[PDB]
């Protein structure tokens, strides 16, 4: 309902971007094959599992873009203002072009400017202290500097869980989070829903999505440490590559 | 659209313009805070190529500009405040409005009705703006805190919006509308959510105690939590001395919810919340008093009448009893530039055979001593420690329940059974002595915390009334830089003589048949006024005794050290301090020394 | 209506000579923003008759438009004031105060319900603040129709619950805690006198509640004074048919029999005459009991009381005292712990441990209604200002320990737990019945040591060792009546004889024998004394008196009656040079040693090893860690 759950307009405009995406994904430029495609297909050969995204290049993709217009929509000062969303977006948009997020194969990760491209000129970057981190960063992307401590050994977390209902076929997909979950049955199937009777399902782990997290702790580099107090800690998440 | 602008809202903003217009002086200054933050924008963006949204306001204004504003926001804060605060979130978009939040306010004041200590509150203070002044425990450990949602939704784009008002949000309560996790957008769409345009701020709830020095002759403390958030959060410590200018929530449902006592869980939000200094009685010397002191202050044998003021009851210790002067005065205190703070308070500590009434002195001592606590033994928990308050007490933010020592900073900590407490605590009395502060990094709030408060302490002989021919070492029983820590360590004997004894129960006798009303008066001003500094005259005196104590001591007995030192300063600038003396006296230094050597023999 | 104007003039008019009371109290009240004012209702029946009986015959009604006719004089002089020179008002709440008619607790008509009634007793357990939001703004959420709801007196009925109609149904009605008033709900519980005179019964007590200027005003334990209304609740049957349980709405309070008849006072005059007088007393007391009469009289001056000292500084000596009656059975203790339960005016006796439900000592119990705080009451907050008897003292908790070694001296009981720091007072005088261990030979071992690992308990007991009805009124009329002093040479005879004491108990104690002497000690013969001239009843004091009194405490010092380089020599030169680890010298190889030295005994191994650790050999620190039960 309106009124309820208000609608909010916002600068931010995704349709667009997502296209500016496909532009500057393996089409590109700097680094005969772009390097998104070559290294695309690097990917697709089967050779490579992750996929490290860099801002630089794309502060390098808009220059190229806003001189030699048209003027293109700002990603960075999206990005790093959200970047979660970037993520997956920028995933669907990939997984097009190739040589559904169920088959991927392949991890997406991004590294940060500081830079010299800082100096173009051109803040996603600065390393901080944990004193320094403010509970109105959430969300954001940031750089920091710290002592790891913890540091934890790999788990297979799983992302989500099928189960196959076997009656009605299909396939039962339940995403999981935190530490535990209920399994589910009878039968979501949409063929098992209504039916007087629903199939049962049972899960298969050949199916799932399954993830080995990595955890760690890290803390104040001390010198940063304000001449009082004691030098904090912070968590931090890890998966895949 | 929501339920649409009132006249009410409407006529509140309006009548909120001219104010503040007039008083301009604010127009300005949150100019003032934009150009900061824009400044420190520059800064990120092209160098490597911040402030608070909240203004104070004094409430002297509205009494002259409206006071019919003033008395309402006062009394209804509800209704004044959020009106306002829109009022100055438009003009802020006024001031800049191309570049592209609450901008709260302080509410200085000019209180107040509404001035009212925590000892005395509600029920007709209830949900009106006020201000009280105290002690900062138990504190809290902030927890961030969420706010307003946001989700997409594909394939229809859009965005979803959502609002939160914590039962501590506004400050008035509220009719409660729970908004859950907003997903699933009907029609059936689901609700992709996002985050960093949903906007956070952190949480934090501490208590307040009544002020323990205003506090009453004795009785139970009354304190009171308060909420504080993002900016407010963390700016205290607990056991600080704070005036908090906040509303008085009765959040909650009291019972009358649930069919199946107490009620209506009650607290202040933020507000301005001012960090104050106390020193470290109340008290009033009127023209008599202070003029009484004046005169005395010549007198030359004054001191050792007054060490006989202390012990109506007690015999002899003459040389104790001026010890325990001496730390009622202390020696003033040093923090020397860009580096760590000289201690000047000295720490007592007494050895001999019960019935010597160490038990009984102490009393005495807390009696008169304008503060502070004492404690026995085991005792603790955490003595003076926050304990930190776990969990939350309120919102998340978990609480730093401040300790003994950290109360007791400035004041007299009276430790009894000394040697019964727990080697665990001595650890950390190490610290808290010498180191003159407290810190703690339990889970947790990562902080240390200063107790300046002088210590005493008696225990007993390591075992029966041994203590007086045992050796000088296993006499003590509880090593070692315990022993160094005390500035001063006496041993007291109960051996008997019939003549002594005599002269003794007459007393006692007599008993069963330089007022000390005056004492506490001729301490705090002495205390506030005025620092004796130091004099090059003494300097000698000293280096010469201590020179002669480690030399021909360590000989006789020990420890000596640097310690000694020290001692023998704060020694002689609290007797000047007796004398009054704005200056250093190589009289005084005699005195210490006499003692000194007292100590040692 | 307009008898509120009589309350005006009332509040106005009404003066005594040669000032009109109410209108200053007030204005000061307001100046010190008490919103509170208080009343003697005796005074109104002297100012206005018929009003007075009016409010005694149904105050419910009344009250309302006394506290209506005060705030509307209230305005009036807030705004003279605010104004000259320099809303929002609440009404006012008024203490109603009247010391005339007491009632006996255990006496309650139901014809005092909704009546003004005024009865007094011990408050055990001061219940527990509560928020009662006696006006409330109400909001329907559909409707969004909005309303108030007050409620001006209550019980805890609960007295009103929301509205169940704004579709919008069901209830649609949403409290905004922004617009209410609350206020405290104390709900303190009034117990009536223990000491008298259920006797056979476990006694009476009631409910109460106090709110606003009402609470928090008295710490549990404090006997006073209630004016309040007789009134019932049905509540929740525990009961039936239709039985309501009573409470007393409290309005106001006054904290705080001694009179007596004239007979009385006579034929205590005559006793008083008697020579024999404290001879036939100790006649009195044991008339089954057999003998043990320095006991026997031990127990009399105890009961005598003693001096009590406020002298200044706030140091405040006390009496009386304390009493042992440690031993083996067959000496009747237990039994005469009974007796003088008896004897004594307020008397308590518990053995523990504290028994069963009580609290050895006071305890802090949330009412868990209203939640908040009320004191769960102990032996010590009951027996207040009078005699505790204790036994199995030996079997006591540890946790209550330190608060009765504490308290005993100090009298005082300090209780900080939670957003409750009072420190509370105990006047009782605790007298001590221990079992000693094994027997004889703790005579035959040091007369000390037999208490915990500690004497100390010892060094603060002071005493180690007629119809008997009327006998308590007697008790009572000299305790009350006269406080006796001292004669200066029976003060130097004194002197003498601790010089005496302390000096040649020092003589003996030059071979380190192993047992004392305190001016403690000494104090405790003088509290003697003054019980025996209370006894005597004298404002003063005789030298005789106290010749007395020397001997009796000299008995007891035979009773107390009954080597460091040595045994330090021992442990430390073993430890020392012996085996420095520790290893393979534990409690075999000094069970060798002083086994084949024939000077063990295991408490005096463990003795000296206790006093090791304890001397903080951190080597005997560690041995313990380690060697202790690592056995050797």
């Amino acid at each position: 309902m309106s009124a309820a759950l208000p609608s909010i307009q916002l600068p931010v405009d995704y349709n667009n971007l997502f296209n500016e995406i496909t532009d500057f994904l393996v089409t590109f430029k700097q680094d005969k094959g772009p390097k998104y495609m070559a290294m695309l297909q690097k990917v697709a050969n089967r050779e490579l599992n992750s996929v490290i995204i860099d801002l630089d290049d794309i502060l390098q993709y808009q220059n190229e873009k806003f001189l030699q217009g048209t003027q293109a929509d700002d990603l960075v000062s999206a990005i790093q203002q959200n970047a979660n969303h970037f993520t997956e977006l920028f995933c669907r948009a990939i997984d097009n072009n190739m040589p559904p997020n169920l088959t991927r194969r392949y991890f997406l990760y991004f590294k940060p400017l500081s830079q010299n491209c800082a100096r173009r000129y051109r803040i996603s970057s600065k390393p901080l202290s944990v004193r320094q981190i403010k509970g109105d960063f959430l969300g954001q992307l940031i750089t920091v500097r710290g002592i790891i401590t913890r540091v934890s050994d790999v788990k297979p977390a799983v992302e989500v869980i099928a189960y196959t209902c076997d009656q009605c076929g299909y396939e039962v997909f339940q995403e999981v989070n935190s530490r535990t979950f209920t399994p589910l049955s009878e039968c979501t199937s949409e063929e098992c829903s209504q039916n007087q009777t629903k199939g049962q399902l049972f899960m298969s782990t050949r199916a799932s999505k399954f993830s080995a997290f990595q955890e760690c702790k890290i803390q104040e580099l001390s010198q940063q440490v304000p001449v009082g107090h004691i030098p904090r800690s912070l968590n931090i998440h890890v998966n895949g590559t | 659209t929501f339920f649409a602008p009132d006249a009410v809202f409407g006529d509140r903003v309006r009548r909120f313009q001219e104010f503040l217009d007039t008083f301009t002086s604010y127009r300005d200054s949150v100019r003032s805070i934009q150009v900061y933050n824009s400044n420190n924008a520059a800064n990120y963006n092209d160098d490597q190529d911040i402030l608070p949204h909240r203004i104070i306001i004094s409430l002297d204004d509205l009494r002259e500009f409206d006071r019919s504003f003033w008395s309402g926001i006062l009394v209804e804060p509800a209704y004044f405040i959020p009106p306002a605060e829109k009022a100055l979130t438009d003009l802020a978009d006024s001031m800049d409005d191309v570049p592209h939040h609450p901008w709260k306010l302080s509410f200085k004041g000019s209180f107040g009705a509404h001035a009212l200590s925590p000892r005395t509150l509600t029920a007709q203070h209830l949900n009106k703006l006020v201000s009280v002044e105290g002690i900062v425990t138990k504190t809290s450990l902030v927890r961030p805190k969420l706010i307003r949602s946001v989700h997409y939704a594909a394939k229809t784009g859009r965005f979803h919006y959502r609002d939160y008002t914590d039962a501590t949000t506004t400050l008035t309560t509220r009719i409660p509308t729970p908004a859950i996790y907003p997903t699933e957008d009907t029609e059936g769409n689901k609700l992709t959510t996002e985050y960093g345009y949903s906007t956070f701020i952190d949480h934090q709830r501490i208590t307040v105690q009544e002020m323990p020095e205003m506090a009453p002759a004795g009785q139970l403390p009354r304190s009171i939590d308060v909420i504080l958030d993002d900016d407010l959060v963390d700016k205290t410590k607990p056991g600080d001395r704070v005036n908090v200018v906040g509303v008085f929530k009765s959040l909650g449902a009291g019972g009358m919810n649930q069919s199946n006592l107490i009620g209506f869980k009650t607290l202040i939000l933020g507000n301005t919340v001012y960090p104050l200094h106390a020193r470290s009685a109340r008290q009033m010397l009127t023209d008599f008093d202070i003029r009484n002191i004046n005169k005395l202050s010549k007198k030359k044998d004054i001191f050792d009448i007054l060490s006989q003021s202390l012990a109506p009851s007690i015999y002899g210790h003459d040389h104790i009893k001026k010890a325990i002067l001496l730390m009622l005065m202390g020696g003033v205190e040093k923090n020397l530039e860009n580096g760590s703070h000289l201690r000047g308070d000295i720490n007592i500590l007494m050895v001999g055979d019960p019935s010597t009434a160490k038990s009984q002195l102490l009393r005495f001592v807390l009696n008169t001593a304008s503060l502070a606590i004492a404690t026995t033994g085991r005792g603790s928990s955490g003595v003076g420690l926050t304990a930190a308050v776990t969990t939350d007490r309120e919102t998340g933010e978990r609480r730093l329940e401040a300790g003994a020592m950290v109360l007791a900073d400035r004041g007299v900590v009276c430790i009894d059974e000394f040697d019964k407490m727990t080697d665990v605590d001595r650890v950390a009395i190490h610290e808290v002595m010498e180191q003159q502060t407290v810190t703690i990094a339990k889970a947790g709030i990562h902080t240390t915390l200063n107790a300046r408060c002088s210590v005493i302490a008696a225990a007993n002989p390591v075992f029966g009334q041994y203590d007086v021919n045992r050796d000088p070492h296993q006499n003590i029983a509880l090593p070692d830089s315990l022993l160094s820590r005390f500035d001063l360590l006496f041993v007291v004997t109960d051996d008997i003589n019939e003549i002594r004894d005599r002269s003794i129960s007459e007393h006692v006798l007599r008993t069963h048949r330089v007022t000390i009303p005056f004492l506490r008066k001729y301490v705090q001003y002495a205390k506030e006024r005025v620092i004796p500094q130091l004099t090059q005259e003494a300097i000698n005196v000293i280096v010469k005794n201590y020179t002669d104590l480690r030399n021909d001591d360590n000989t006789k007995k020990s420890p000596i050290t640097a310690r000694t030192l020290e001692t023998l300063i704060r020694l002689a600038t609290a007797h000047a301090k007796v004398r009054l003396s704005k200056t250093v006296n190589k009289v005084d230094a005699k005195v210490a020394a006499n003692l000194l050597r007292f100590a040692l023999l | 209506t307009e008898i509120i104007k009589s309350f005006k003039n009332f509040i106005l008019e009404f003066r005594l000579d040669s000032q009109f009371i109410y209108r200053d109290q007030l204005r000061n009240n307001i100046l010190v923003k008490n919103y509170s004012l208080t009343v003697n209702m005796e005074h109104l029946i002297g100012y206005n008759e018929d009003i007075y009986k009016k409010l005694s015959d149904e105050p419910s009604d009344i009250i309302p438009l006394f506290e209506t006719a005060i705030t509307q004089v209230a305005k009036r002089i807030s705004i003279l004031s605010r104004a000259q020179s320099a809303n929002s008002l609440p009404t006012f709440q008024l203490i109603l105060n009247s010391n005339a008619n007491q009632i006996p607790l255990r006496d309650l008509d139901s014809e005092h319900v909704s009546k003004i009634v005024r009865l007094s007793g011990i408050i055990i357990s001061t219940s527990v603040l509560s928020s009662r939001a006696t006006y409330l703004s109400i909001m329907c959420r559909n409707c969004r129709h909005t309303t108030s709801i007050t409620i001006n007196n209550f019980n805890t009925g609960n007295t009103v619950s929301l509205p169940r109609s704004c579709n919008c149904g069901p209830d649609p009605y949403i409290i905004i805690h922004e617009s209410s008033k609350f206020i405290d709900q104390q709900f303190l519980k009034l117990q009536e006198i223990p000491e008298l005179v259920p006797v056979g019964e476990m006694p009476r007590n009631l409910t109460m509640t106090c709110d606003r200027y009402l609470t928090n005003k008295v710490i549990p334990g404090t006997r006073v004074t209630i004016v309040g209304i007789y009134s019932i609740y049905n509540s929740k049957n525990g009961s039936g048919v239709a039985i309501r349980t009573p409470y007393i709405k409290i309005l106001g309070i006054q904290s705080d029999v001694t009179m007596f008849t004239e007979e009385e006072e006579e034929e205590f005059l005559q006793l008083s005459r008697n020579p024999k007088l404290y001879e036939i007393l100790t006649n009195s007391i044991a008339p089954s009991i057999f003998g043990n009469e320095d006991i026997k009289k031990a127990i009399v001056c105890l009961l005598m009381g003693g001096s009590k000292k406020i002298l200044p500084d706030g140091m405040r000596l006390r009496g009386d005292i304390n009493v042992l009656l440690l031993g083996d059975p067959g000496t009747a203790k237990s039994q005469l712990l009974k007796f003088v339960e008896k004897v004594s005016p307020i008397a308590v006796y518990t053995s523990g441990k504290g028994s069963s439900a009580a609290g050895l000592t006071a305890s802090v119990q949330r009412d868990p209604m209203t939640r908040e705080f009320y004191l769960e009451g102990g032996a010590m907050v009951l027996a207040d200002g009078g005699v505790v008897c204790i036994d199995e003292f030996d079997k006591m908790r540890d946790e209550d320990r330190v608060a009765i070694h504490e308290a005993m001296e100090q009298q005082t009981i300090s209780i900080a737990k939670a957003g409750i720091t009072t420190v509370l007072n105990s006047r009782t005088s605790v007298l001590a019945a221990a079992n000693p261990i094994y027997g004889r030979y703790d005579d035959l071992k040091s007369p000390g040591d037999n208490i915990d690992f500690q004497t100390t308990i010892l060094s603060r007991f002071d005493m180690i060792f007629i119809s008997i009805e009327k006998m308590k009124r007697y008790i009572t009329y000299c305790r009350l009546k006269c406080a006796p002093r001292l004669s200066p040479q029976a003060a130097e005879k004194l002197s003498s004889n601790f010089v005496t004491i302390r000096k040649q108990l020092l003589i003996n104690e030059l071979e380190s024998t192993e047992r004392p002497i305190t001016i403690r000690q000494l104090e405790a013969i003088i509290r003697i004394t003054e019980s025996l001239a209370k006894l005597e009843l004298s404002p003063i004091a005789q030298e005789r008196h106290v010749d007395e009194a020397i001997r009796l405490f000299q008995a007891s010092t035979m009773d107390a009656a009954s080597t460091s380089l040595s045994e330090i020599r021992r442990f430390e030169q073993e430890l020392k040079r012996r085996l420095p680890i520790g290893w393979s010298t534990s409690y075999q190889t000094l069970r060798r040693e002083f086994v084949d030295t024939h000077r063990f005994s295991q408490l005096a191994l463990d003795k000296a090893l206790y006093a090791l650790e304890k001397h903080e050999t951190i080597q005997l620190r560690h041995q313990g860690q380690n060697i202790y039960r690592s056995g050797v």
